């Protein structure tokens, strides 16, 4: 018979009714599973040992990609539905949350022989990834709410990504001035909703499924690794003292994420070679945080 | 302005580092593959960066020293010394401070003592955490060095057939220190020419080996001659050496590990009585977690005349289960290793060397542990007055004949084997009762483990 | 249900007299709770023997005093005097054991309780049984 | 003088007067301790610095073993003993618990020179082996109230497990309708008793060790691992809907886990190759679980 | 009273321990490289203890028995026995528990099967646990011996030119018995002279080796002459053995890998039309994560008069 | 953490009783950590060899533990 | 608690030795144990240090016993500094491993007795160890 292997699947995420291939996929990770109501009436008159188990719930998926960057770009739309603005090849991070509720999406994982893995009503509640030695890749997170089998699909031939765009190493500016002796910058956005169960009586003897959820908050994150490096006796500008508002931007070849205003908090480690470590998040009354996406030749 | 060459070295085993006479150091003789030396650890401290314009430099650290190592081989030369008249080996310092931590005493019984008959070597006093500790000093052609507070690891014993009996021996110290002054006149501490003569009388050559395999849980000895082999003696030693970043270190102490005298002995398979093939089948048949052998290696072979040997007893040994080794001609290997009865009752086993070994003198060192404690060949029992039967109720206190006439052990035990007519205790006083009309036997072996059997078929009857 | 222990180690001092008792009661468990009454020891007779092994043959190191100290509480005292402590302690193994040089091997003993009489059954009975050592003394 | 080692050591656990020595045993672990009441009293008149801690109870042991299947089958015993009601050769779980109280039995761990430490008050609280393609074999948890050193002991000379079984593959049915790609079935029973802890103020100044205790439930388990297959486009034989009430055997050549009507639970791994994995409980009303020893020819 | 020579060594394969006959023994000509043992495993317990005057002892239990190891070379010898006037290979059993799980029957279309042209093995019928069950046989000069209830592990066959066609067998069984009385007459279940003659009268020259390889994708036939190359049939088969801690143990069963069938293939570049430049370049510009090829590779030769070949 | 070794059979000095006082003293060449008198509890490990394992803490009258510094030569 | 007996003497060289033994019966069947002191009637203590445990080892000293205070159970066991010097002639040369000053000079072991308190010789052992001689440096 017909074995599913992962290496023969295709992932198409449905928006808008267009599918979006998302080719150049390094790796992903899905898990279903059902909930349970298993009580034990154990009672004077019988001491049972069986239990009284229905299946009466889907509990929500929490499916993983990791996509690397492509020329086209396309990886850029799980920061527009995760929520940010767009204006451009750049992408905002909004002052206040839109709207309540995230903006939802079905999902395929395509298989050969018209096998199908069906996840719906998802949102992307996280994406981050490592700017490093080693070639960028986003892990982005999305929770589905109802997952089924379906025989017929949607197969994104045209919107696919690209080729991956080659590695340039990571660079950190405060406006014009580099900061020296970067080891790993890693950037964190998520998008934390919650699902908001409706379970009611209506629904007993039936299986229920998550439908809506509301966003608790967006936020833009960044841990930047550095060595322990000072220039000068008792220097000012690099030290361990905390910078309530400084402009911080984390710049590629590619992309270029920028806080206009950031709070930074450091911490010491007495390590082989001394390592400082920074945690670097947009302040109160900052600009929206900024993500470009540059394809190629900026 | 010199070249130094290692033909030109000379090794002196010493337990002093001062105060240099003939009974605290000895010249060793080695051979070509004598190795010594100390290495050094280091550190690289890298920096890794993921910018543009990355740093690229690195630094090294020297942080530790490890500890030395040295190794040399030597002929097993067993002779004996005009001075004591006892048979002594030239590197018995090396033996004993492979065999216990005590201070050497070869007059005692424990660790490396000799004796008027043969060289003896034994590990009934080896649970130190520090055995006895050596020096080796090391002269090649002009300069002089030496290791500091050495311990000896391991010695293996290859037997190589058709080549002499060697010994190689392994070990660490604490640090390798040049000399430049000379420690001692190696003109006077090195042996002399008669001591020489002495010594290249006496050679072991491996290929007469002879080896004696005995089950002790079926007393089946086995006719098994060797094509190749081996054993070692082990000690497992690691030197500890303290971490320190600010400075360089060098081990301080070290610790015995676990004390193990294994081995390994290729021989064709014989489809012969006793054979390879039986001895094979036997341990493929039997399937037993546990195996008592008795293994006693000869080399040098065994002869009525007196001839030097080297000899390894292993009382109480276990034997994995063999393998055969498919050659031009087929074989098989004897893996065995030797336990002790308890874990913390030492014996192992035990070596014995000398230059006049007659065969009644390995026999011996092989049941009692000691080449000149004689021990029982054969025995004879005797009745009460030559009495050849016995009637219903009536005593019949044994006797028993022994040879040798000296042997230190002349006691026997008494017991009944065959047939249930007769009762008999402790001394020997046999006794019977009525209603016994069959043929009752009596048995006595001696103490000392020889193997000697009395037998004699007394005809009881019913009496007239 | 639960289990016994026969099997007792003895350690005696040397030049100094050896002196066990044992008391033999009655048990049982029952509704009202465990009653005890100690045994009363009449024809009771108790013997004892050691030898350096266990194999048949072994050498008779000595042997036991018995006595009964009082039959209404049901005690019997088991001992050996001083000269058959040194007895002992001469024919005990000469190996010693690091971490205590004092105690050594000294051999097997063995303890039956019997009655014998006209009416009663010729019933013997092994109370325990284990190994004896010795703690070689200096003084004496 | 005399060390322990765990190789030469001989398992014999005392029921009824008699002694089980459980041979073919491949690993066993026990530990003993005793518990404390450690006080300190600092007071403003002495701020001290040295605790007030006596022994009072000794903590109850949890010995596992881990025992090969065996021609003679006395490994059934460990169901007999945990609740299992017998007929020939086939061990029901009963629809309810039989006793308040477990089956209560003795067990020494003999040793050489007279060793040994006796565990007393004991009770099988867990049994489960794995049927993979590796030799089958059931680690059994039991409990103990009272652990000891003594003498003499009991040793099992003739009660003995026999030679071990010969490895034959499983393979789980419905009715009589192989299902395909199995991975590894593992089986679970348990006793989940608990302990009466009845430290009273007449035990002070004496140790306490446990001595009773009552079966909080009785429950029969199976994890089934497969490879998630599908034959037809929308099947409807194999696929992710859970599964109220269907007949279910993990079959062997030796020992055969009958569930008259189970409780499915379905959950699928997007992992290198699809597996879909089970959750088999019997139902509320289903007939007693059947566990068959076949020693050999069935 | 006596020394044993490998050179005396002659191996049977048969299915059965008993009852043996003519189809189900037969002798299997092998080399210098035949091999065959049984390992044990065993263990050591030491004290570590850290005082002064420590415990300096060992003890060693034997815990179990490995599974046997054997193997041997012999060559491909196809031939027309006059019994049955099929093709058939001597060591057609080794080949039949090589390729399926069922009773041999040369009659069928699964596993090892002959026919009055040529001997074929398939692996259509390779799906079980437990391949089919042989007891390989040894008789070394006077002593008998057999390996009990031996699979087949894999097959090598190595394309070495200015050579003669060979495979490498190897596998494992449960245990090694010696056996001390003989099972079967060697003399009469053995390869007779006639059968000798026949079986010589055909060899494989792995010199003269043709490869077939085609592009399915592109429909490109490609002329490629080879210069030395490797194919393997594996099973990947492990044997269980039990953990007892109180006896020693042999293995008891096994189970099946994962049957993999690999090679390898050298050859120099040719500038020519469907040489093999054109295949490395075409393979490396296409860089496509499956390929569909179709590969034949025959040995000894295609000829359009009769000639012995694999 | 001990090695479970017993001399005798019912052995009074070496079991898995706990001791309420015993003095107790942990030696080197160099230093020794003295317990005039220590609360010791037992746990026994079924182990590749069995070990015992000790807590050693002083108890509550005991007089003040004692930590002795030898540099050389005691 | 359990058995303490073995217990090691360090005597000091050039010095006159006296150890000072407060008997005493402790009973743990109340918390807080009973001091009731045992008293000293009919009692003799005997101790010999003698090199070695075999038999016929010569007799390196021999203790001298005070029986003081006896209704509160103390006494001593003495030497005079005759006896320290005789035990430190015949002290092995080898020294101690924890501390560089003391020699092992020999055993001991101190026996008590009554003699016919209630007609019974109830001698048993009361301690045991080894004699180790300090050595000195002011004479």
């Amino acid at each position: 018979m017909f074995y599913s292997l992962m290496r023969e699947s295709k992932i198409v995420i449905e928006y808008d009714g267009r599918g979006y291939h998302f080719d150049a996929l390094s790796n992903y990770d899905a898990s279903t599973s059902f909930q349970e109501f298993k009580t034990l009436r154990r009672t004077i008159h019988n001491r049972t040992n069986y239990a009284d188990s229905i299946i009466n719930a889907q509990d929500p998926s929490s499916i993983s990609l990791a996509i690397n960057f492509s020329t086209t770009l396309i990886e850029s739309n799980f920061f527009d539905w995760m929520g940010f603005t767009r204006e451009g090849n750049s992408l905002f991070l909004p002052r206040n949350t839109p709207n309540i509720e995230p903006i939802m999406f079905n999902m395929y994982i395509i298989n050969h022989n018209n096998s199908c893995i069906y996840f719906e009503n998802c949102y992307v509640s996280t994406v981050d990834f490592s700017l490093d030695k080693s070639i960028p890749i986003l892990n982005v997170g999305i929770e589905s709410g109802k997952f089924s089998e379906v025989s017929t699909f949607r197969d994104g031939y045209t919107i696919t990504q690209g080729e991956v765009l080659p590695y340039s190493a990571p660079a950190v500016y405060t406006n014009s001035s580099p900061l020296p002796a970067l080891i790993s910058a890693s950037m964190s956005f998520q998008q934390q909703c919650s699902w908001r169960e409706d379970r009611n009586i209506f629904d007993i003897n039936k299986i229920y499924t998550n439908k809506r959820a509301y966003v608790n908050e967006m936020n833009a994150s960044a841990t930047l690794a550095f060595y322990y490096v000072k220039r000068l006796v008792g220097d000012k500008f690099l030290n361990l003292d905390p910078e309530t508002r400084t402009p911080l931007i984390i710049k590629n070849k590619y992309v270029s994420i920028t806080f206009p205003l950031a709070r930074i908090s450091k911490r010491l480690n007495f390590s082989d070679l001394y390592q400082v470590e920074y945690d670097v998040i947009p302040t109160a009354d900052s600009d929206p945080v900024e993500i470009n996406f540059f394809g190629e030749r900026k | 302005m010199s070249l130094q060459l290692l033909r030109n070295t000379r090794i002196f085993v010493s337990t002093v580092k001062t105060g240099h006479n003939k009974t605290n150091t000895q010249e060793i003789l080695v051979q070509d593959d004598i190795s010594w030396g100390q290495d050094s650890n280091s550190t690289d401290i890298t920096v890794n960066e993921a910018g543009p314009r990355p740093t690229r430099g690195s630094k090294r650290f020297n942080d530790s020293l490890n500890a030395a190592e040295w190794s040399f081989s030597t002929y097993i030369l067993p002779y004996k010394d005009k001075n004591t008249s006892k048979q002594i080996v030239p590197d018995y310092m090396l033996w004993h401070a492979l065999s216990s931590g005590r201070a050497i005493n070869l007059e005692g019984t424990t660790g490396a003592h000799n004796n008027a008959t043969n060289f003896m070597v034994n590990f009934k006093d080896n649970s130190y955490h520090e055995l006895a500790m050596l020096h080796i000093y090391i002269l090649t052609d002009k300069t002089w060095s030496y290791i500091d507070s050495c311990q000896i690891n391991q010695a293996e014993v290859n037997v190589d057939i058709e080549d002499i009996g060697r010994v190689t021996w392994s070990g660490n110290g604490n640090q390798l220190i040049p000399l430049d002054e000379q420690p001692f006149d190696p003109d006077q501490i090195g042996i002399d020419d008669e001591t020489y003569m002495t010594i290249q009388g006496s050679y072991i050559k491996n290929k007469l080996t002879i080896l004696k395999i005995k089950d002790m849980d079926t007393n089946k000895s086995y006719d098994i001659p060797i094509t190749g082999g081996t054993f070692t003696i082990n000690n497992n030693i690691t030197y500890l050496t303290p971490n320190v970043m600010s400075r360089v270190t060098i081990p301080i102490g070290s610790f015995t590990g676990a004390f193990e005298l294994t081995g390994s002995l290729t021989a064709y398979l014989n489809d012969k009585s006793l054979g390879s093939m039986e001895l094979y089948k036997d341990l493929i048949k039997t399937l037993k977690v546990v195996n008592r052998f008795e293994i006693a290696l000869v080399l040098g072979g065994e002869y009525d005349d007196e001839r030097p040997a080297a000899i390894l007893v292993a009382k109480q040994a276990h034997v994995n289960i063999p393998t055969i080794e498919t050659d031009d001609v087929l074989g098989t290997s004897v893996e065995f290793k030797a336990i002790p009865s308890d874990l913390d009752a030492g014996d192992e086993g035990y070596l014995g060397f000398s230059s006049k070994y007659t065969r009644t003198t390995i026999n011996n060192l092989i049941v009692n542990g000691d080449g000149a404690t004689d021990a029982v060949t054969a025995i004879t029992v005797k009745s009460a007055g030559n009495v050849t039967t016995l009637n219903r109720s009536a005593t019949l206190q044994m006797s028993v004949e022994v040879t040798p006439s000296s042997a230190r052990n002349k006691e026997v035990t008494w017991a009944i084997t065959a047939g249930d007519a007769a009762t008999i205790n402790a001394t020997g006083l046999l006794r019977a009762d009525a209603s016994k009309t069959g043929a009752v036997t009596v048995e006595a072996t001696a103490k000392d483990g020889s193997g000697v059997k009395g037998t004699k078929v007394i005809t009881v009857t019913a009496g007239g | 249900m639960s289990t016994e222990n026969r099997v007792i180690d003895l350690v005696v001092d040397e030049n100094v007299p050896y002196g066990l008792l044992m008391q033999f009661m009655d048990v049982d468990d029952s509704v009202y709770p465990s009653t005890s009454k100690p045994v009363d020891l009449t024809d009771f007779s108790l013997r004892g023997s050691i030898k350096s092994s266990l194999e048949d043959g072994a050498e008779t190191v000595a042997s036991f005093t018995t006595a009964i100290v009082d039959a209404a509480q049901g005690v019997a005292s088991i001992s050996l005097p001083v000269s058959a402590v040194t007895t002992i302690a001469s024919k005990a193994s000469k190996e010693r054991d690091r971490y205590n040089p004092r105690q050594r091997l000294a051999g097997y003993y063995d303890v039956i309780i019997t009655r014998t009489a006209v009416g009663s059954a010729a019933s013997s009975f092994r109370i325990m049984e284990g190994k004896v050592y010795i703690s070689d003394g200096v003084t004496q």
